[PDB]
């Protein structure tokens, strides 16, 4: 959904990696994205989470593709 | 270049952590003779496809410590 269609939620992102020039990476994630973990007084219950991708020169696309992120 | 000798010019500085900065590396920036040997173009982008395992990118932390004192200058 969008921000200018639905306002159920006040905030639904959190950034962590901008415009990478390497698909391979360990990043420290800053204390912004840990406190915005906490930073909602919903319930944690009640809230899924989703992960999001953007980027740039992927116009090709193979039969199988590999996904691979976790965190520590 | 097998009849001549070949200059590389690096980057190899790790804690520059500038977003817009990356590690990379260069052919013939300098002449074998010390003078210019022409402009410094990208390969960082490119040595995953050039057979580079892990043995083209030098990289250099003077201070292991960061103690404010650079041993390697």
């Amino acid at each position: 959904v969008n921000n200018d269609t639905r306002n159920v939620d006040k905030n639904n992102a959190i950034l962590l990696v901008s415009n990478s020039t390497n698909s391979q990476a360990y990043v420290d994630l800053t204390n912004a994205v840990s406190d915005a973990v906490y930073g909602s007084t919903n319930t944690d219950s009640n809230v899924n989470i989703g992960f999001a991708m953007y980027f740039t020169g992927v116009g090709d696309l193979a039969a199988k593709e590999v996904i691979v992120m976790d965190f520590f | 270049d097998p009849t001549d000798e070949d200059s590389w010019t690096f980057a190899t500085n790790t804690k520059n952590t500038t977003s817009s900065f990356n590690v990379d590396t260069f052919y013939q920036v300098f002449d074998e003779n010390g003078a210019s040997g022409g402009s410094a173009l990208t390969l960082r982008t490119t040595l995953s496809s050039l057979m580079c395992e892990d043995n083209c990118v030098l990289t250099l932390d003077v201070d292991a410590q960061s103690s404010g004192t650079p041993v390697v200058t």
